[PDB]
RNA sequence: GCGACCCCAGGUCAGGCGGGACUACCCGCUGAGUUUAAGCAUAUCAAUAAGCGGAGGAAAAGAAACUUACAAGGAUUCCCCUAGUAACGGCGAGCGAACCGGGAACAGCCCAGCCUUAGAAUCGGGCGGCUCCGCCGUUCGAAUUGUAGUCUGGAGAAGCGUCCUCAGCGGCGGACCGGGCCCAAGUCCCCUGGAAGGGGGCGCCAGAGAGGGUGAGAGCCCCGUUGUGCCCGGACCCUGUCGCACCACGAGGCGCUGUCUACGAGUCGGGUUGUUUGGGAAUGCAGCCCAAAUCGGGCGGUGAAUUCCGUCCAAGGCUAAAUACGGGCGAGAGACCGAUAGCGAACAAGUACCGCGAGGGAAAGAUGAAAAGGACUUUGAAAAGAGAGUCAAAGAGUGCUUGAAAUUGUCGGGAGGGAAGCGGAUGGGGGCCGGCGAUGCGCCCCGGUCGGAUGUGGAACGGUGACGAGCCGGUCCGCCGAUCG
RNA sequence: CCCGUCUUGAAACACGGACCAAGGAGUCUGACAUGUGUGCGAGUCAACGGGCGAGUAAACCCGUAAGGCGUAAGGAAGCUGAUUGGUGGGAUCCCCCUGAGGGGUGCACCGCCGACCGACCUUGAUCUUCUGUGAAGGGUUCGAGUGUGAGCAUACCUGUCG
RNA sequence: UGCAAAUCGUUCGUCUGACUUGGGUAUAGGGGCGAAAGACUAAUCGAACCGUCUAGUAGCUGGUUCCCUCCGAAGUUUCCC
RNA sequence: GAUGAGUAGGAGGGCGCGGCGGUCGCUGCAAAACCUUGGGCGCGAGCCUGGGCGGAGCGGCCGUCGGUGCAGAUCUUGGUGGUAGUAGCAAAUAUUCAAAUGAGAACUUUGAAGGCCGAAGAGGGGAAAGGUUCCAUGUGAACGGCACUUGCACAUGGGUUAGUCGAUCCUAAGGGUCGGGGGAACCCCGACAGAUAGCGCGUUUCGCGCGUACUCCGAAAGGGAAUCGGGUUAAAAUUCCU
RNA sequence: AAACGACUCUCGGCAACGGAUAUCUCGGCUCUCGCAUCGAUGAAGAACGUAGCGAAAUGCGAUACUUGGUGUGAAUUGCAGAAUUCCGUGAACCAUCGAGUCUUUGAACGCAAGUUGCGCCCGAAGCCAUUAGGCCGAGGGCACGUCUGCCUGGGCGUCACGC
């Protein structure tokens, strides 16, 4: 974010006055002088018409906020187990009817495209181009006041490619692509893995950016190499299956 | 996506550079696409409005009209062609205001710097 | 009387310098009270506001008369921490640093004094030349009451060795910055529309789907955006290379020495007064009094004496970077406001207007796509009215998108013996409602269409199992019978 | 009986209110505290800074003997610095029998009493650099201590305070 | 709720002097000036006016904006200029 | 199964407004907003919908954020009522008749009559102050507290002529200053701490002789060089003409 | 006989009053970034003028909504008129800057100021005037404090040489 806070002199530019009790008049503080429209009006209240607002912005308001870097690793984490759930994939919009498998896992060969005409005909044969059309024709002028506030244009969230090679020409190839997304394996974004707070982003994952996964978020078992120290998080319940432990042979006799 | 850091994508800067472009801007924010045959002629796509150029009308309900551009109207963003007018309530008769966006050039008054102009279009493009 | 010097005077003498303006940051001075302490005087507000001055692109500070007491750090500045800590405080209210440690950036230097005396080797002006931000020649002047050169404590002078180091020009590029020019794709078919930029169909570009304009939600109509290519100009600084002469007298570096080794005064320091500081027998600053020293002087957070120890060298000067920035010029953005909001000001706003003056200080945005801004007839003195015309629209007619409430006129319904309104229950009248309120279902006969096994083949496939075997199974298609649904 | 308000008491001869539109008042920030959610855990916290990176104010990564808080307390200070429990109730579980039963188990928490560390007092064999040490033995004294850790970060409501 | 933020009508004091009056000039805020009423100092005077500190502080007065549901008081103790 | 009061106060679950991250939609075959004795849902905050108007955008849902909900505050700004066609129009003696113009005449112009100001004026000029209000022509609207044909209003043009009238010159109370003395400085005192400005004579422009520290501002009433008749314009005159 | 009408009140349609609501925005607010450039060579500010038709705003300075160079390349426009070899030394209420103009003031500088008031000096051209001077005047000079150099001077202040 960026901070926003009114001017700090405003509704104070004036020498005004109250004229105390006896003129069968309010109290508030009213302009000085005469011969003009705004003598004997109010000022500095927060009721009176170009007056001073009741505690006044500023920008030393909170604006960030810090979070533990274990917990941002365990929100990624869960983002990345979420998006190979094809449950929670579709139940986060995302047509993946066609997708012949998740993790949807593509040919390395795919770094090298740079034409977006390339990049569309990749799509279509890996069956990922129907999220993205939806995401094309989704565009439309967002309502409100944000549409004069230089965010003019809103639309759906297409597939999210993680390659796993810098400085690779698939970048170029598909930025211009709507709703298509791009990012390295070693800098993935929870804002993009979990559009909005909710889970199931379909992500299209490279070969080499598949590969990597293993090295950089480590296991259970050992730790990782490229985060110091960190392990992945274990859940409360080993077995999450409710149905195969309450009819069970052991509880049922 | 924009990316030189010079240049500005908010909606109230470009509104305003728009409407307070001066004279010389102003005629090249005012250019229509050449005909079919002008541009495989002259290996150009769009050219800036002259004042005796032929132009035929392809949007509004002018659509089928063309003639030769008779004043270009910068300070009101407007073309006024031969025949395209309309009568007033007094009767006489009144040029209309057409945006050169919405017309084709099919003939254009050529000059050594028009000349130059279309050579210097047609060698980017090869 | 003349001459030399000294001090001073007059010059519209020849040539230079200065004053004032701006405010966000910066430097110096001066300096409150409101307020808090539930009163109030010390305190706090505050080393702040107001007032008076002085700079720059940054300023200021800056190369230890430092921090420390350690196994020691090493100009200045800034950030984190130290730390709401040591300390200060009607020890109340409150106030409150510094060192270490981790980072940003880093850079060191110039003078005065003893030291030419085989000659002031220095500098300024005029004049004349030159490859002219300077150099050369000549002549006047400054200066011995001292300009050059060496030296600055880290050293250094002098002497002896080592043979280690030191001398420019010009061309072409790179780097930095500021500009100029060109370069993708539909305006194809149908419909609604005043106008497609809306819906449907068919195509295309994309390292360009940021944004804006155009008669309604426009990637492909236009400007632009992305990425190449080419062209022009500054900065003479950094950097690579190339062409030529490359001279060590001299000066530096290194080693040695039974020789020297010069270092800032009404200044330091002390007493006292006032102020300030966390600085507490006194942190800094300033007034007055006293007033130093060179085997010495300052500091070592409790005053004093004695003996040691540690650490630096003031009273002269310069210096980029890290840092600050509501002013100026130029840019990019926003979970900000949307005309009683947002700057006072979206407009000929610091304007109109008010005040003798210092000063005070508003209201006020929206026709239409396009003026196509309403010809002409008629009534009227006229404003205008009634017709008529433009437009998709006047139910858009220039204070012109839309047009709430208070309040008012007209028509229609209704009620009314010194309030009205209101809660509860019916009724009269009005208004509204057809998901307001159904017409199907079962069993038979006739006629019309569509399909009919547990049989036999094909296509793909599933449940379970072990995304094996085996078992089981549904959908669709082709045939012999069956003659049913 | 006219609302709103102060009030023991309002319809009040108590105050505001002629009417309508729009504006109009427990907010932001800092220090704490309880509670709750989340991560890790004797640790926790990379956002001072650095490396980068949506060609990028985001996100990602980085703690060398850095630092903060916690991990030890008691004394004004010099200074010293936790010998590791018992017992009565008590949840859960396991046996014998089916009684408001008996045996074993005995977490959390509570009650009671010891022990250990330190301030103070008291005490004193042996060593010892002669002022230190500490075999034994203590106390109606004192502590925001110990007796197999519970914190750190972060989010929000509420409360005190500037 | 005036012709008027001091006026109008009748009446009244003085009227060659300590007389009345124009212009110029001097004295400015804890200051001036005052034949003295705390008078006057631009309708402002027992301390003028203008901007700022300043959103000064108030144990005191007035307001403090949606619904339903559950629970539900106190005017008593001690200490306090 | 039991049970239901609630001010101050606490808490829970919900309704509503505007953004942001997502998601699902609506809209020129008509969005928002507004209007309506249309209809319905909910105890309620509110919500859904018919019809109209409007003519370009808007909504549901999950999280999350906030300058988020009004009947009051002698609250703020703006708008509007009853009062009410009401209070009022009354000081300065006063108007009348005929005609002209004009759509319109108690209010404009001409003539006649009857009155007032009564020379310390309701007459004729100036100073300050104002600034075009001066003169001619014309006039939709506003204004001239009734009215207007009208005008100190509005619009278009015109108009201020100096050797003699003033400023200008002199100095008054006083003001502003050099130097000097103070002052952190803005500034303070003001010829008081001092080599004054310069003035006359003849000239090879040099000499001679005098020379008490302001040769500055300060009066359209103080002092002071000089103009008179006659005539002339719509508006100027001791200024224009003779 | 309390009926029709008037009045008051009330509900509905329409018409008024008013400018709320909704949708907008060449404006504001906030954050971030780059650069370092006023003035006696007369600044900022202040006044007066200037266009064919302008009062204000904007611009400009008697060369006055602009001169000149360069770039672009056919307009400006409310009206009227005039250009332009419009295949070009060339339109533009265009863009940009190197040349040039730049009125009265203002730190403001000859003295003043409620004054376009009051002084002194130099001097191009011209008139006739002739190794002589006169009239006129374009135009420009005359503040203060200081630095360097210079010219002209004063004082037994310190000396020396002569009388
Ligand atoms: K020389
Ligand atoms: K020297
Ligand atoms: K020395
Ligand atoms: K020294
Ligand atoms: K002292
Ligand atoms: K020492
Ligand atoms: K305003
Ligand atoms: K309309
Ligand atoms: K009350
Ligand atoms: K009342
Ligand atoms: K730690
Ligand atoms: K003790
Ligand atoms: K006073
Ligand atoms: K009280
Ligand atoms: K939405
Ligand atoms: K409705
Ligand atoms: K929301
Ligand atoms: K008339
Ligand atoms: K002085
Ligand atoms: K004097
Ligand atoms: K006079
Ligand atoms: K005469
Ligand atoms: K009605
Ligand atoms: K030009
Ligand atoms: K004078
Ligand atoms: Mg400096
Ligand atoms: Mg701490
Ligand atoms: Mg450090
Ligand atoms: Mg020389
Ligand atoms: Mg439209
Ligand atoms: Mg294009
Ligand atoms: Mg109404
Ligand atoms: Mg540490
Ligand atoms: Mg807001
Ligand atoms: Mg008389
Ligand atoms: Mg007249
Ligand atoms: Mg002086
Ligand atoms: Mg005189
Ligand atoms: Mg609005």
């Amino acid at each position: 974010r960026q901070p926003y806070a009114v001017s700090k002199k405003a509704g104070h530019q004036t020498s005004a006055e109250s004229w105390g009790t006896g003129r069968a008049v309010s109290r508030i503080p009213r302009v000085a002088g005469g011969g003009t429209h705004r003598a004997g009006q109010a000022a500095f209240g927060n009721m009176c018409r170009g007056g001073r607002m009741f505690a006044p912005t500023k920008i030393w308001r909170r604006w960030h906020r810090k979070i533990p870097v274990n917990q941002k690793r365990y929100a990624v984490a869960s983002a990345i187990a979420a998006s190979a759930v094809p449950s929670l994939v579709l139940a986060r919009g995302h047509r993946i009817e066609s997708v012949p498998e998740l993790p949807l896992v593509v040919s390395d060969s795919v770094e090298s495209i740079e034409k977006t005409s390339n990049a569309i005909k990749a799509l279509k044969q890996i069956g990922a181009y129907p999220d993205a059309e939806k995401a094309k024709d989704s565009h439309a002028i967002r309502p409100g006041k944000g549409k004069m506030r230089n965010r003019r244009y809103i639309s759906r969230k297409g597939p999210l490619i993680v390659y796993g090679t810098e400085g690779a020409k698939l970048v170029k190839a598909f930025r211009n692509i709507p709703g298509v997304e791009i990012c390295h394996v070693d800098r993935l974004n929870l804002l993009k893995l979990a559009p909005g707070g909710h889970l199931g982003r379909f992500i299209v994952w490279t070969k080499s950016a598949y590969e990597k996964l293993d090295g950089i978020y480590g296991s259970f078992d050992k730790a990782s190499e490229k985060k110091k120290g960190y392990v992945l998080p274990r859940p409360k319940m080993a077995n999450a299956d409710l149905a195969r432990i309450i009819n069970s042979d052991e509880v049922q006799s | 996506m924009k990316y030189n850091p010079r240049v500005s994508s908010s909606r109230r800067k470009s509104r305003k550079a728009h409407f307070t472009a001066p004279s010389s801007v102003r005629r090249v924010l005012m250019s229509a696409p050449l005909s079919s045959d002008l541009r495989t002629k002259y290996n150009v796509r769009s050219m800036p409005v002259r004042k005796d150029d032929e132009v035929q009308v392809v949007r509004g309900t002018y659509k089928g009209r063309e003639g030769k551009v008779v004043q270009v109207y910068r300070k009101k963003w407007v073309i006024h062609i031969e025949r395209i007018t309309r009568e007033k309530v007094n009767g006489s008769t009144v040029n209309v205001g057409i945006h050169p966006s919405k017309v084709v050039v099919t003939k254009l008054r050529l000059d050594k710097d028009r000349k130059s102009l279309l050579d210097r279009k047609a060698k980017g493009r090869a």
